[PDB]
RNA sequence: UAUACCUCUGCU
RNA sequence: AGUAGUAACAAGAGGG
């Protein structure tokens, strides 16, 4: 959630996680999930960057500019991953950056 | 443009700028499965820093142990352990000599400890290795296990309740030939129900005699595992947590040190943090008022690389007995057992390692004990490597240890060695061209050499070099630096001129302790306080990091404010709460309150801070004496929490008991294994305890000393106080006879 | 620039 | 002199010589080689891409799914998806699935 | 040997 | 697969 600068109140959507199993014993013990995210980045033009990822193109979505509507494929970076009790616990502190 | 944080530092000096060089927003990093590779790592490489020294076959444990103390002095840099008695002696009588009274005061206040000092003593304290259950204990538990299987031997002299007789059975417990201990083991039953058979998973105990060795292995034990958590290094390393048998022994002989330590002014132990600065201001300011204008000042930035694995058990009991020079020999005695004991030590080797079939795609798991018997092919080369070392230290499951030390065993006594180095430098003793002086705490020093020309530094470098490394001290080379006296660093102090902020060393310590809604919020604003005076903590941020932490706090706890639209398991009940209360600034942020905080109130705790707004139920309510929430423990415990900066200390904070000081669930893994009777033995002790507390209130302040019975005394308590209450007082007759006949008949019960 | 990649408008 | 003594005895090679420090002197640090780093983030950074509505809750109110199918039901234009980029050690038709 | 279930545990 | 990193998680134990 977040507020522009011209005032309005917005909800953000930017994809979904699918958690796995979590029997989170010891604090590095691993859930794992996967984690669908949309974006525009096309990734064969670096694909070093997404060796762990599956990207699909998922749609097409018409886009505004100064006085043009482009047209541009939706992506959807697909991955497996994993996390920790000790490092959710940490991202749920990240504010004291 | 890209973007470089470390462009700044060509405006900021660096110690202006250090908070950038501190990566702690971020998980710190924590080991997984085994630390049985870095025990046996440990021990490997203590032995290799010592291998020039003599062997020797133990009478009563048959250990190897290593002895390097008065061997051949080292020829190269590399870590040594080749310790010079007569060197030592020679840098303590040098310490007696420069204080005079301090050793006999010290040894004093310790004979004064050693005869007042009780058995309850180890009751505090960090966790203890408990050979009763091979296992980690808390240290009462381990206490009490340890005097449980003493008593069911011969062993009983600490039933006077003094320290000293305890010791006295430890000694004494080691000529046993037949120690028997209790077991325990699940057993499968099988019985009926209404109308099949179901097994049934109980738990028997079975008597178990030791030889002479085995005890003798087990109480010269100390157990190992990997340190977690651990900032600024890339690979994990070994830890080690004393037993039973020693601790006692520890504590005095720490104690002693202790009491030197107070009384050095080079010593950085035991002292705080704005101490700590304020005796490196002293040194720095006594170097250069006893200097001339000719002269000039290098401070050499100190690290004191393999620190514990090349002080020596050995040299300890040289330094112990040195120190306690023309005392009486039993008070010598009896302090120089845990040096014995750290000389014949021996270490568990862990958990072990866990096998893996990708073929089969099975995990299976092997002790440590089991490094002696199997077959190599299972392991990597350097693991392989490193049991065939092992192997030759192997006694009944543990590794001999003789020489060295390993982290967590000992605390302040290497600091005076250390402390006595720097103490050699006083111009009145080298009488050279060049002297020195400075701090020390553990392996970590600041330096100040002072001389002619810059040829003096380096005489003074390598003369303090070489005299540490007479006493198996190494200066790493790697990581210790040397500049002109100015700047230096101590301990992740940075001194620029006078000392400055490193804020960034307090980042973690920012965010919900977790020990309650009552506890947190005082321990949270009293953490923005003292950061305010003694980390440099702006009133901006420091306003910000009070918005944070009630963020923090009403998440954490699903406390949000009682008019939010939020929706979690408990906005409906404090929605109600704020409905119903007319003051609503009065309510705690814990029961959907707003939150009062801004610098000027940081230091008055919540309660306080909102008592004049409170409605009277609600406040009736909160602060209810009679409430079911609270768990009513000792005086000197209440209103502490544990941190983790040091080893582990405790946190005190201001907090007024109301519903929100209540504690969270226990751990129920145990549950499911053998110990599970503990949790039964746990709950008979309690209510033991809660009656005699009715009859002994006092109890909870100042623990009540005796050598009577728990129900003789209260008995005894139970008959005069109803004589007094009737006698003079406010009890009918025929209650006395009521009272007097139960006492009569519990004392027929026996 | 001519667009936000990150918050299109659409 | 039991110090002083031993001081003689011992090898001159156990020193601590002091060499001076010059930054112009002083090399860069290497930096090694291999295969190129791969994104490891829980969640994209840069090439995140968002749906959103305009809502006027507060930063965390609303029912995360309820809000999550408002911000779905801004964008039309879905596809048929297709994989555009494989993770090579991935079976990536389950991904797609 | 396979498939359902059922119970305890999430720092012990 | 993935997390991860000097050894582990990818549920453990039981109703055998
Ligand atoms: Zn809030």
């Amino acid at each position: 959630k977040c507020r522009d600068t011209s005032g309005q109140r917005r909800t953000n959507l930017y994809g979904f996680i699918i958690k796995g199993r979590s029997h989170l014993r010891n604090d590095t013990d691993v859930v794992n999930f996967i984690s669908l995210e949309f974006s525009l980045t096309d990734p064969r033009n670096e694909i070093h960057k997404w060796e762990k990822y599956c990207v699909l193109e998922i749609g097409d979505m018409e886009i505004r500019t100064s006085i043009s509507t482009i047209m541009k494929p939706v992506y959807l970076y697909v991955r497996t991953n994993g996390t920790s009790k000790i490092k959710m616990k940490w991202g749920m502190e990240m504010r004291r950056c | 443009m890209d973007v470089n944080p470390m462009l700044i530092f060509l405006k900021v000096p660096v110690q202006n700028a250090i908070s950038t060089t501190f990566p702690y927003t971020g998980d710190p990093p924590y080991s997984h499965g085994t630390g049985t590779g870095y025990t046996m790592d440990t021990v490997i490489r203590t032995h290799d820093y010592s291998s020039r020294g003599i062997w020797k076959t133990n009478s009563e444990t048959g250990a190897q142990q290593l002895n390097p103390i008065d061997g051949p002095l080292p020829e190269d840099n590399e870590p040594s352990g080749y310790a010079q008695t007569d060197c030592v002696l020679e840098l303590i009588e040098g310490l007696d000599r420069s204080h005079p009274g301090l050793f006999e005061t010290a040894c004093q206040e310790t004979i004064d400890a050693i005869q007042q000092t009780r058995v309850d003593k180890l009751t505090q304290g960090r966790q203890t290795y408990d050979w009763t259950l091979n296992r980690n204990q808390p240290a009462a538990t381990a206490l009490a296990n340890t005097i449980e299987v003493f008593r069911k031997n011969g062993y009983k002299l600490n039933e006077s309740g003094r320290l000293i007789d305890f010791l006295k059975d430890v000694l004494l417990s080691f000529e046993n030939d037949s120690m028997e201990v209790t077991t325990h083991f699940q057993k499968k039953k099988r019985i009926r129900d209404n109308k099949k058979m179901i097994t049934q998973r109980t738990i028997g105990k079975k008597r178990v005699k030791l030889t002479k060795k085995n005890y003798l292995i087990r109480a010269l034990t100390l157990n190992t595992m990997t340190k977690d958590a651990e900032r600024g290094k890339l690979k994990r390393r070994a830890i080690a947590t004393p037993g039973m048998q020693i601790r006692g022994f520890v504590y005095f002989v720490e104690l002693l040190a202790r009491n030197i330590c107070e009384r050095l002014e080079q010593s950085g132990l035991p002292v705080g943090g704005n101490e700590k600065k304020a005796k490196l201001a002293n040194v720095i300011k006594k170097m250069m008022a006893k200097s001339t204008d000719e002269e000039l000042s290098y401070t050499i930035t100190g690290d004191n690389t393999k620190w514990n694995e090349n002080q020596n058990p050995r040299i300890f009991l040289a330094m112990v007995l040195r120190i306690t020079a023309g005392q009486p020999e039993w008070f010598r005695d009896l302090l120089a057992v845990a040096p014995i004991m750290f000389s014949n030590k021996v270490a568990r080797l862990g958990r072990g390692y866990m096998f893996e079939s990708k073929s089969m795609h099975l995990r299976t798991q092997i002790s440590a004990e089991n490094l002696s018997d199997i077959n190599l092919r299972y392991f990597n080369e350097d693991t392989k490597k490193k049991i065939e070392k092992i192997r030759h230290l192997m006694v009944e499951g543990t590794a001999s240890l003789s020489p060295g030390m390993m982290m967590g065993m000992f605390n302040m006594l290497s600091t005076v060695l250390g402390v006595s180095v720097l103490n050699l430098g006083q111009r009145e003793i080298l009488k050279r061209t060049y002297w020195w002086d400075g701090l020390q705490s553990s392996d970590d020093f600041a330096l100040i050499i002072n001389g002619h020309f810059k040829e003096d530094i380096q005489q003074g470098v390598n003369h303090f070099y070489r005299t540490c490394k007479l006493v198996g001290i190494n200066m790493s080379q790697k990581k210790s630096y040397i500049n002109k006296t100015g700047t230096f660093e101590f301990t992740s102090f940075f001194y620029r001129y006078g000392f400055v902020a490193n804020f960034s060393m307090e980042l973690p310590s920012f965010g919900v302790a977790g020990n309650n809604e009552s506890a947190d919020m005082s321990i949270g604003t009293t953490v923005i306080k003292t950061n305010m005076i003694n980390n440099d903590l702006g009133p901006a941020t420091a306003q910000m990091a009070i918005q944070l932490f009630i963020k923090d706090y009403r998440y954490t706890y699903r406390c949000h404010r009682g008019d939010t639209n939020l929706e979690t398991r408990r906005t409906k009940s404090i929605k109600r709460l704020w409905t119903e209360t007319i003051s609503k600034a009065g309510l705690l942020v814990a029961d959907g309150g707003p939150n009062p905080y801004n610098l000027r109130n940081l230091h008055i705790p919540e309660v306080c801070l909102k008592w004049s707004l409170m409605d009277p139920d609600y406040r009736g309510r909160l602060c209810n004496p009679n409430n079911p929430f609270v768990h009513h423990m000792e005086v000197e415990s209440t209103n502490l929490a544990v941190v983790m900066p040091g080893p582990a200390k405790s946190l005190e904070y201001d907090a007024v008991a109301t519903t929100h000081s209540w504690t969270p669930k226990r751990n129920r893994s145990i549950l499911n294994t053998n110990q599970r009777g503990i949790l039964e033995d746990e709950r008979i002790y309690q209510k033991c305890c809660q009656v005699f507390e009715k009859f002994f209130p006092s109890s909870t302040y100042r623990r009540p000393i005796g050598m009577a019975s728990m129900l003789d005394a209260m008995l005894s308590r139970a008959r005069i106080d109803a004589r007094i209450d009737l006698e003079s007082g406010r009890i009918s007759s025929q209650d006395f006879s009521e009272i007097t006949n139960t006492c009569k008949a519990i004392e027929a019960l026996k | 620039p001519s667009y936000s990649p990150t918050s299109p408008s659409y | 002199g039991n110090i002083e003594a031993k001081l003689g005895a011992m090898s001159e090679k156990v020193n601590a010589q002091i060499e001076s420090f010059d930054p112009r002197t002083i090399r860069e640090l290497e930096l090694p080689e291999g295969k190129f780093c791969t994104q490891r983030s829980k969640f994209l950074l840069m090439d995140a891409m968002k749906l959103s509505v305009l809502n006027p809750a507060h930063e965390g109110e609303g029912i995360p799914m309820k809000d999550a199918k408002a911000c779905l039901d801004t964008f039309w234009g879905w596809k048929k998806a297709t994989i555009i980029k494989k993770h090579e050690k991935g079976v990536n038709t389950n991904y797609l699935m």
